């Protein structure tokens, strides 16, 4: 009857309206009782049942249908009183169904009796800490119906620390949105689960009416994460929020939106946002117009838009769209108008940004227009000779100059003439500007052919005098200039290695960083064999740098230098691979996130690039891991080591090679079976206890293929036996791992 | 559907029995590694001549 109506809603949802009417004929009765009887049978069904949700969907549907009309019958209060008793239960599903039901039923109306309010709150607050994840999920949904502090603070706590992604998402989807709760939902934009990240852009942020409510630094941090996200869906959700919601708050005026991003201080994010907006809204790209008026009233946002539009069309090859960008003749004119604005300080910072954008547009052009090429060259030749551009624009000016010159020789000739004229004027600020021109000169040439005389000149006239100057800024700038000249001549590089070694030991941190970059670049540029006389001295400073956890910048630099020397040159990999792994996992360096970022990228690239790189890691694996054990004993010690070891094991797994001619892969020895041999030979030097126990634990995690030659399995068993002959005392699990490993070897020989 | 779930709502149930009356692992607080900052292009660039 009344219960069988419910049992009939089991199959489908279409008839729910029909059954609501018939059941609405039996209101005046064992009404209440029969429903609770139906729910008592919903507590027995385990999760995963399409029905239980259908039945429960039918009930929430009928309740609402009942409040409209004949609200005389208050059935939400009895049903909640009956089911709250089960919040404390041992069948996790009785708890999960109870929370499931309460969450949906309470949502059917707001007016509740206070005693029903308090009791439900007290019991639910304990539930959201349930041992099962499914209970927590439905509990926060139920609890979130009694929001408004203590209520709220608990949701922030699970959202932030709950180990289950589905739970976090449920909290993320029902928590209140306010400046107090805002910082934590934005953190989820970097959640490990893609769906949780996508939820922040797709559902949670739209709840905020306007993006202006956020601080400018919040707006930028959002787009930086969203538009660069690794997952195609999260990245799409962030681009849609930017291209359909945020553009709306800015009156559908892209410029007005750009003005709310402080583009001059957030250039990289602002460019990406523009590009992503037009990936979503390609129709708008063809609607931008750049009349003469546009270029005479340029702004920071207006100029960035043109530079990005030009950047897109070139990449996308939208040739007809590029016809809207000006010719170099007009561009040279637009730049020169902007120079005038540099005289007035109130418009100085913006004009530097505008000029920057125009130079980028100019660097993009392939100007067959000799006429306009000559004009822009004159303008640049003049601006560098007479004006006092900031260090920021100097580089782009000299870079664009190189692009216009017919060859490196004409570029050196011209730029030396400019440097000499600027040098005559001053005869501090003047000399530093000259050296900045010298620095950009040697940054834009690649070989020393045909420019010996220009070099010997810059050396005698500026660089050496600067290197010997007692004024600290000039000396530092002179050394950077000297370094770039060493990258053009190997013999000069070799002649100055002693100087840059003297810079590291007796110099400041700034000078140590100059030495690391210089010596590293001389090796990469000129080759490894040229400097073998200084091999130990250079490696020394690379070691010392990597161990200075006091200087995050210097430490990160040594780590980076080693990384590129290994990948590019294979520069004593064996010697550095172990100190690198130790420092990378060392606790004293954990706070240095810059270092963990470069090595976070290097190890996968190095390990997974070649079979020989995985072999080198297994060769020092044990010694690196043992060194970390000693370091770690001095919060949880055993748990972190396990994650470290599994990382090193993944690096050495042959299956994880990226892979890309090798006819003789035949007798390549398996790195993991080679690592087993390493472990057997190192167990004696381990200290009995967790250490020797832990090293044996790794034998069970190894990935040994079953198609290797028999002599390989035979060789490792010999290693196994040699270790067994020591007669060390081992616990049960150790002996079980060794026995299971020894039998695996036999089985793979047999096959 | 072919997959009968399937529920018999006339079965006998004992309410008191079902109603008969926290968890501390709870580190790496579910956030991606910092890896978007390092421009992978830096590795194969010279420190002093990035646009090489």
């Amino acid at each position: 009857s009344c219960i069988q109506i419910i049992s009939s809603s089991q199959t489908s949802i279409a008839g729910h309206r029909k059954l609501c009417n018939k059941l609405f004929t039996l209101r005046t009765q064992g009404f209440e009782t029969d429903i609770l009887r139906a729910l008592n049978i919903i507590l027995t069904v385990k999760k995963g049942n399409s029905n239980a949700d259908r039945v429960l969907r039918f009930l929430v549907t009928f309740v609402n249908y009942l409040q409209q009309k004949d609200p005389e019958i208050d059935i939400v209060q009895p049903i909640l009183k009956h089911i709250l008793r089960g919040l404390d239960a041992k069948d996790k599903t009785v708890r999960y169904r109870c929370c499931q039901i309460i969450a949906r039923v309470v949502n059917c109306v707001k007016e509740i009796d206070d005693d029903l309010y308090n009791t439900l709150k007290e019991k639910l607050l304990s539930r959201v800490l349930d041992r099962e994840s499914i209970v927590r999920l439905e509990a926060v949904v139920a609890l979130s119906r009694l929001q408004e502090n203590d209520v709220r603070n608990i949701l922030l706590f699970l959202l932030q620390n709950d180990p289950s992604s589905e739970v976090r998402r449920s909290v993320l989807l029902n928590i209140e949105v306010s400046n107090s709760t805002l910082p934590f939902i934005l953190e989820r934009a970097r959640d490990v689960d893609a769906a949780n990240r996508k939820c922040v852009y797709a559902r949670v942020l739209p709840k905020i009416g306007d993006f202006r409510y956020l601080s400018i630094k919040k707006r930028v941090r959002i787009l930086k994460w969203g538009l660069n996200d690794r997952d195609e869906s999260v990245e799409k959700a962030a681009a849609d929020m930017l291209a359909y919601q945020w553009i709306e708050n800015a009156d559908n005026n892209l410029l007005e939106l750009l003005e709310r991003l402080d583009v001059s201080n957030n250039s990289d994010v602002a460019v990406l946002a523009i590009k992503k907006f037009f990936d979503v809204r390609v129709d708008s790209l063809s609607q931008l117009e750049f009349p003469e008026q546009f270029w005479l009233e340029l702004t920071a946002e207006s100029s960035l838009l043109a530079r990005t539009f030009n950047e897109i069309c070139i990449e996308k090859n939208y040739t007809d769209l590029l016809d809207k960008m000006p010719e170099v003749v007009q561009l040279t004119y637009y730049i020169e108008r902007q120079y005038v604005s540099l005289r007035d300080k109130s418009s100085y910072d913006e004009s530097c940004f505008i000029i920057e954008q125009l130079l980028y547009i100019g660097l993009s052009q392939d100007m067959v227009d000799e006429i306009g090429r000559r004009k822009l060259l004159k303008s640049l030749t003049n601006s560098l000779s007479t004006m006092a551009l900031p260090d920021s624009l100097i580089s782009l000016h000299i870079e664009l100059l190189r692009k216009l010159c017919s060859s490196e020789n004409d570029f050196c000739s011209l730029l030396v003439e400019i440097i000499t004229e600027v040098f005559e004027q001053g005869h501090a600020f003047n000399e530093l500007r000259c050296l900045s021109y010298v620095q950009c000169l040697f940054e834009n040439i690649t070989s020393s052919l045909n420019e010996n005389l220009y070099m010997v000149d810059m050396l005698k006239t500026l660089i050496i005098p600067a290197v010997r100057s007692h004024d600290l800024p000039i000396r530092e700038k002179g050394l950077e200039c000297l370094s770039l000249v060493c990258l053009l001549n190997a013999d000069l590089a070799f002649e100055n290695v002693p100087l840059y070694l003297h810079c590291y030991e007796k110099g400041s941190v700034v000078l140590k960083c100059t030495a690391i970059r210089t010596l590293t670049d001389m090796l990469i540029q000129h080759g490894k064999a040229k400097f073998t006389e200084y091999e130990d001295a250079i490696s020394s400073i690379l070691f010392e740098a990597l161990g200075e956890f006091e200087n995050a910048e210097l430490q990160t630099l040594g780590a980076e230098a080693i990384a590129k020397l290994l990948v590019i040159l294979h520069y004593r990999d064996e010697l550095f691979l172990k100190p690198l792994i130790i420092q990378y996992f060392e606790p004293n360096t954990v706070d240095n996130h810059a270092l963990r970022q470069v090595l976070g990228y290097f190890f996968p690239v190095y390990a997974f690039g070649a079979h020989e790189n995985q072999w080198r890691i297994a060769t020092i694996f044990c010694d690196a891991l043992l060194s970390l054990l000693e370091i770690y004993r001095d919060d949880d010690v055993q748990l972190s080591i396990g994650h470290i070891a599994q990382q090193m094991l993944d690096w050495t797994d042959n299956e994880k090679l990226y892979e890309r001619g090798d006819d003789y892969i035949a007798l390549n020895h398996n790195v993991h079976l080679h690592l087993a041999n390493m472990i057997f030979e190192s167990l004696p030097n381990a200290s009995e206890g967790k250490e020797r126990k832990f090293m044996i634990s790794l034998l069970g995690k190894l990935k040994i293929p079953t198609d290797l030659p028999s002599s390989d399995y035979q060789r490792t068993k010999r290693k196994l036996e040699t270790y067994e002959s020591h007669g060390f005392t081992m616990d049960s699990t150790s002996l079980s791992i060794l026995a299971k490993f020894e039998r695996m070897l036999l089985q793979n020989e047999e096959a | 559907r072919e997959l009968d779930n399937a529920i018999d709502f006339l079965q006998e149930v004992d309410v008191e029995a079902l109603f008969t009356p926290k968890l501390s692992h709870w580190h790496n607080r579910c956030l991606l590694p910092d890896d978007y900052q390092y421009d992978s292009k830096r590795l194969l660039q010279l420190f002093l001549k990035p646009k090489m």
